[PDB]
C-alpha cells in the first residue's frame, strides 16, 4: 500500500495533494458539541491567471493564462487550525500553522514574469 | 584596367563565378530578411493590437 520517501523522491508527487476514489461521495457527521480541527489541509494550484492590465479602461480587463517557471514548488501544505461550529451551524475553519505559503513565479506571453506569494496565510 | 563602374564584368563569362556572385547576393538579402526580424522583434510590443498594430 504506502509509499516511502524513497519511493516518491524526484517523482513530482511530493507537491501532489492526496485525491480521494471516485467512490469517496460520503457525508461526515458534525456533532455540535464536539470539537474539532482540520489536522492537514492540502492546496495543490494547477493554474495560476494573471489580470492582465489595459490602457483601455475601457471593457474589462480578462484573467489571462500564464506559464510556470519556479517548477513543483507551488504547493501549501500540512496546515492545520481549528475548524469551529458555529451557533447557526456554520462551520469556521482558522488555520493556524503549516507550510501556508510559497513563493511562485509565472510567465506572460511576452515574457512579464509575475512573483506573487501564493498563500493562505491566516 | 577596368574603370570602377564596370568591375562585375568580370563575370560576363564565366558562369560558375557568376553562380558564385549570385549565391553571395541571396546570402546578403536572406540575411537582411533574417537580421531585419529581429531588429523588429526586438522593437516591436505585441500588448495592444488594437490601438498600437504593426504598422503604428
Ligand atoms: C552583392 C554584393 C557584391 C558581390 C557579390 C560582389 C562581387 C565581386 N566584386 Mg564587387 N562591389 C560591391 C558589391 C559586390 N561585389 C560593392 C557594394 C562595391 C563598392 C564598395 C564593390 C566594388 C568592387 C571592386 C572595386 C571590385 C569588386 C570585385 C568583385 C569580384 C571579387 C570580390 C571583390 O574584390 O570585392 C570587393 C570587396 C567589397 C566590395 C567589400 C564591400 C564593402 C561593404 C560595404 C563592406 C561590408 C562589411 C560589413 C558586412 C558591413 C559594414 C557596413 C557598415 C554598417 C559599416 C566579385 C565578382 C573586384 C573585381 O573582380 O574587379 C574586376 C574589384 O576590384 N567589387
Ligand atoms: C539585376 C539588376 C542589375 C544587375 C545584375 C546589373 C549588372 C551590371 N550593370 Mg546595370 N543597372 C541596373 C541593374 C543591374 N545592373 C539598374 C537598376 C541601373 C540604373 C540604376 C543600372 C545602370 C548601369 C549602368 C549605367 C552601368 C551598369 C553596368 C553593369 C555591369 C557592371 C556593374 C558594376 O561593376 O558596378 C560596380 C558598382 C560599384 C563598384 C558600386 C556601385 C555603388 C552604388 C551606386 C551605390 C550602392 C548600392 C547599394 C550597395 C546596393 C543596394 C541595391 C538595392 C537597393 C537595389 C553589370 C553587368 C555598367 C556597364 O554596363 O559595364 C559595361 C554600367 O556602366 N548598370
Ligand atoms: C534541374 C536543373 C536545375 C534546377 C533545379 C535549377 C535551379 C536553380 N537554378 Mg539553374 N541552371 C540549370 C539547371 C537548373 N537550375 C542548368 C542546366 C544551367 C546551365 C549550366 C543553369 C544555369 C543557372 C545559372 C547561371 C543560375 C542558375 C540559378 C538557379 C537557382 C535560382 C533560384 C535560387 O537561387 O533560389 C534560392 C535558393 C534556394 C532557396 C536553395 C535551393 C536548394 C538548393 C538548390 C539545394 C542545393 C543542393 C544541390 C545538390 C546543388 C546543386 C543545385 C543545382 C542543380 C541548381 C535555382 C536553384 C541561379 C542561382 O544559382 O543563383 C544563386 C543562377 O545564377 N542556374
Ligand atoms: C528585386 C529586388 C532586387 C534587385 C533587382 C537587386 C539588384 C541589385 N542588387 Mg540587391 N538587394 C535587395 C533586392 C534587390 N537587389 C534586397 C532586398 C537587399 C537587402 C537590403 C539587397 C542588398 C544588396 C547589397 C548589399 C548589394 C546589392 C547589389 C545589387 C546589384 C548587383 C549587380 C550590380 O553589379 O549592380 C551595379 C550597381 C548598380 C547598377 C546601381 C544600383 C543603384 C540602386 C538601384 C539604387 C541605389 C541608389 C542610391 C545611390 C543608394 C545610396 C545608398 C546610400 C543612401 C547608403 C543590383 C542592382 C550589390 C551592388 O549594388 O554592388 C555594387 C550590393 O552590394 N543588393
Ligand atoms: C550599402 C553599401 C554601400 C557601399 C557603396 C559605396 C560606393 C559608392 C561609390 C560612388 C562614387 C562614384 C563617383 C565616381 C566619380 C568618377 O570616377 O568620375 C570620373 C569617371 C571617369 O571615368 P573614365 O571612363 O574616364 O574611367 C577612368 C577610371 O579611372 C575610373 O575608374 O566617370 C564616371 O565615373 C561616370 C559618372 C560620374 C560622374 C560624376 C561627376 C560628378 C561631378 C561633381 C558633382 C558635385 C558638384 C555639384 C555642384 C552643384
Ligand atoms: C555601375 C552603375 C551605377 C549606376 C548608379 C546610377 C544611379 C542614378 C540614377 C539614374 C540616372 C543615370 C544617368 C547616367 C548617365 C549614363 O548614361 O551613364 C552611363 C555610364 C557608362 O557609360 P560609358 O560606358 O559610355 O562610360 C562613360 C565613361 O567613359 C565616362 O566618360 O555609366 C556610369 O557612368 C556609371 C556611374 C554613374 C555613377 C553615378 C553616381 C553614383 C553616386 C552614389 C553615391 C553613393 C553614396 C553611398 C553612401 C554609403
Ligand atoms: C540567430 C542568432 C542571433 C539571435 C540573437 C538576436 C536576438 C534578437 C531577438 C529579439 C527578441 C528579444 O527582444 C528583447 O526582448 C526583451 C523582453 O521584452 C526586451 O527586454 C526589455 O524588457 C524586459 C522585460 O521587462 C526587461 O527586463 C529588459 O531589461 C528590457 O530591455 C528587449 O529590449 C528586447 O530587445
Ligand atoms: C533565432 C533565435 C532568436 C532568439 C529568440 C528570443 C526569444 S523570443 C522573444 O522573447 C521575448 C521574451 O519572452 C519576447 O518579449 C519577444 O516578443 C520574443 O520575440
Amino acid at each position: 500500500q504506502t509509499l516511502t520517501y524513497d519511493d516518491i523522491v524526484g517523482t513530482g508527487l511530493a507537491n501532489k495533494c492526496p485525491t480521494l476514489d471516485d467512490t469517496a461521495r460520503g457525508a461526515y457527521p458534525i456533532d455540535s458539541s464536539q470539537t474539532y480541527r482540520i489536522a492537514r489541509l492540502c492546496l495543490q494550484p494547477t493554474t495560476f491567471l494573471v489580470k492582465e492590465e489595459p490602457k483601455n479602461k475601457r471593457q474589462e480587463a480578462e484573467f489571462v493564462p500564464t506559464k510556470l517557471v519556479t517548477r513543483e514548488t507551488t504547493s501549501l501544505d500540512q496546515i492545520q487550525g481549528e475548524l469551529k461550529v458555529n451557533s447557526d451551524g456554520s462551520l469556521t475553519f482558522v488555520e493556524e500553522d503549516g507550510i501556508d505559503f510559497q513563493p511562485v513565479t509565472v510567465q506572460m506571453a511576452g515574457g512579464e514574469r509575475i512573483p506573487l506569494l501564493f498563500t493562505v496565510k491566516n | 584596367g577596368l574603370p570602377w563602374y564596370r568591375v562585375h564584368t568580370v563575370l560576363i563569362n564565366d558562369p560558375g563565378r557568376l553562380i558564385a556572385a549570385h549565391l553571395m547576393h541571396t546570402a546578403l538579402v536572406a540575411g537582411w530578411a533574417g537580421s531585419m526580424a529581429l531588429y523588429e522583434l526586438a522593437t516591436f510590443d505585441p500588448s495592444d493590437p488594437v490601438l498600437n498594430p504593426m504598422w503604428r
